[PDB]
């Protein structure tokens, strides 16, 4: 009977750059007349509410609402509510929603491994792991771009953050691609991507290339002889 | 080091259904297309679920410890099919070869 | 002392694994494929 | 109040010798008399548990039911069922642990992937990941040694098993090691040695060390003697 | 008499982050009693601009307002216009400017040329530099970074747009970084990361580092005999 809050996490923030935070209504009865605002500090009015939900098997309700704001009204720090007024539900309850606190923000290091030499050799596809490590907090988006085009969202697939055991509560992450094996060995690119909270224009990228891991010189030594 | 080149003709609707020995331990068995421009081998066919991206959905592979040949099946021919194309073992693909054939269009 | 593997003759070792308290000492395989179990 | 399903991991059926199941109670109250117990889908009752654990600092109790069982009932897909029963709840909670078969197993791929370059630069750390690929289904142990030694896992960092792109039922798991720069750059091999069910052995492992994981030098001093001979 | 309409810069957008549009009136004749503001498309009304001038030294009578607006309010194109009072006016003058739509965004090129082997020679300083080109339209914002930190803006210097030479309408840029010699001849990747509105993320950068090149450099020594 209660309606929680959903923020636009960092990685829809950066894609998505038209912050929107909506508010869900769990266990409440499939009725009309449902009251849905967001009012902020001084609590005035935001953009119109739509995309209400169906009926569901549980006779639950979700009266969401979607709403465009700025994306630095949430940097001025907006203590957002979302009230909800139902008939189950006389009293009308008060939500709570912001940007929160400022954390311990660190910088996140991303590296670009090859795939092994070894398994360069079945010709079956190489794998290409951009780890990203070392970063705080969490919410870290990491996206692939072989050129300069992002390839389709289903060909990597990304971790989650995960604690680092030899530092304090820094996490690290990290995702991979698996090219076809005959696409690595063309020269072709991949330039990894990366956007987290903390970096100074909010973006990194890396870029690993097939002429990367050959050794530097050859020192080779022939010494043909004749004894034993 | 066999080298038994087959003149299997192929087609669009035609199907060609290679043979290969096999060494029946649960090795990695595979069909590799040499690409002489490259001068490598391309894995065609493998023992996992790896399909080439031309190759995707009309290739089947028939595994008979019975008999001892292993057999690949091409579904539809589209005539760019004209290669060689070496069957082996091994976790390798280019130095593990066993067997090559080439095979053919039309007729 | 040799420098490659024999294609069709099996390497292995013993390797220290523990899985907490006990040390069951497994022998390894330094070269699937080239042998079986 | 919550209370855990753990399936015995293939780390304990094939080195432990104890295929036994347990199941955690958390988030409840500092109480006793707790009736947890473990039977099989037949409603018999197996045998019990012993050496109670203790509370947590969080102010939450925390306490274990076991059964041993043999391995030939895990292979053959038996729905077990832990039962707790206490005052907080007037119904008591249920949970099944059992092995889903018509999986097939597949056979993991061991891939040793060094430090970055650019990573040994800073002279701070080096990360060596271990990333095992193709294997089904998951729950497989992956751990490092350090010239023959094993390691604490206050060092390495595993990852759960993740589904695979372009597979159908296959995973892939990650496993970083981080290591002081210094300690990379003189030698000091390290390995990593994994264990999954499919694998023939059951036991594989790789390796790396500075002079292998992408080297800057190939140091070759070949020498051919008695050319002509007998 | 007269209004400039200072827009929001691209260089200022992208290192400020806080987009601020400026009304800077000039020519008047000095006397007092100036509120000047700003409106939106739909009259918006903006905060007012802090520490405004006050008479110029000039006797131009400039009054320098600086509002505060959304970006999403620049690159939509809304237009905004600045209310101008002064003494002498009897209607508040009026400043209408909107970002403007219509030219065609050609994502940039950055190519980074490393050092030419002739400057390393001497061993006095190295001058890396970034072209930034193919860019279009103008206005493209470049910075260095090593080892993640950004340098000061006293170290690099950026060339201002040119039309390119052969290619249809189009510009290109430059940027150099001086470095001592035994800087570049240790590490130091130097980043040179370019900002400008057409690239897909708005944010590109390239590497070149001492080894960046010099392919594989073998040593067959035979001692046949
Ligand atoms: C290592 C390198 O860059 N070049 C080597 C050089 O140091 C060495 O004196 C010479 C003798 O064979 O071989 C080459
Ligand atoms: C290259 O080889 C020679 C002898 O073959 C040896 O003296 C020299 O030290 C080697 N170079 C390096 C960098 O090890
Ligand atoms: C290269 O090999 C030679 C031959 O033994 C050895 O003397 C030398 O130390 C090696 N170089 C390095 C850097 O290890």
């Amino acid at each position: 009977i209660r309606v929680f809050a959903i923020p636009p996490s960092f990685a829809s923030i950066f894609l998505t750059k038209s912050t929107k935070l909506t508010c869900l209504v769990t266990d409440l009865t499939t009725y009309d007349s449902v009251t849905i605002s967001w009012t902020r500090q001084n609590g005035e009015a935001v953009k119109t509410h739509t995309n209400i939900s169906e009926s569901h098997p549980n006779a639950t309700f979700s009266a969401v609402g979607e709403a465009s704001i700025c994306e630095d009204d949430w940097n001025s720090g907006e203590r957002f509510t979302c009230t909800v007024t139902h008939t189950d539900l006389p009293s009308p309850l008060k939500q709570t929603i912001s940007r929160p606190k400022g954390v311990a923000l660190h910088r996140p290091d991303v590296y670009l491994l090859p795939p092994a030499r070894e398994q360069l050799n079945l010709r079956e596809s190489a794998t290409i792991t951009c780890l990203v490590t070392g970063f705080s907090p969490a919410d870290v988006f990491v996206q692939w771009m072989q050129r300069g085009q992002p390839l389709s969202p289903e060909k990597y697939v990304t971790s989650a953050p995960m604690p680092e055991p030899q530092a304090p509560g820094r996490y690290f992450a990290h995702s991979i691609l698996t090219v076809s094996e005959e696409e690595w060995n063309t020269g072709e690119t991949y330039t990894c991507v990366v956007a987290h909270e903390a970096l100074p224009n909010r973006v990194t990228e890396r870029t690993v290339d097939k002429s990367t891991g050959k050794p530097t010189l050859y020192n080779v030594s022939l010494v043909m002889s004749d004894t034993a | 080091r066999i080298l038994p080149e087959v003149k299997v003709e192929g087609e669009l609707g035609g199907s060609v259904t290679i043979k290969c020995p096999l060494p029946e331990m649960h090795v990695r068995i595979y069909l590799c297309r040499e690409m002489a421009g490259s001068g490598t081998c391309g894995t065609v066919v493998s023992t996992t679920n790896f399909i080439k991206a031309e190759y995707k959905g009309r290739v089947t592979l028939k595994q008979y410890p019975r008999k001892n040949l292993f057999l690949v099946e091409v579904t539809q021919l589209t005539e760019s099919d004209s290669g060689v194309y070496a069957c082996g073992a091994g976790m390798n693909t280019d130095r593990g070869k066993t067997q090559k054939v080439t095979l053919n269009v039309h007729s | 002392t040799c420098y490659t593997y024999d294609r069709n003759k099996c390497y292995t070792a013993v390797v220290p694994l523990v899985y907490g308290g006990e040390t069951k000492m497994v022998e390894t395989a330094l070269t699937p494929d080239a042998c079986y179990p």
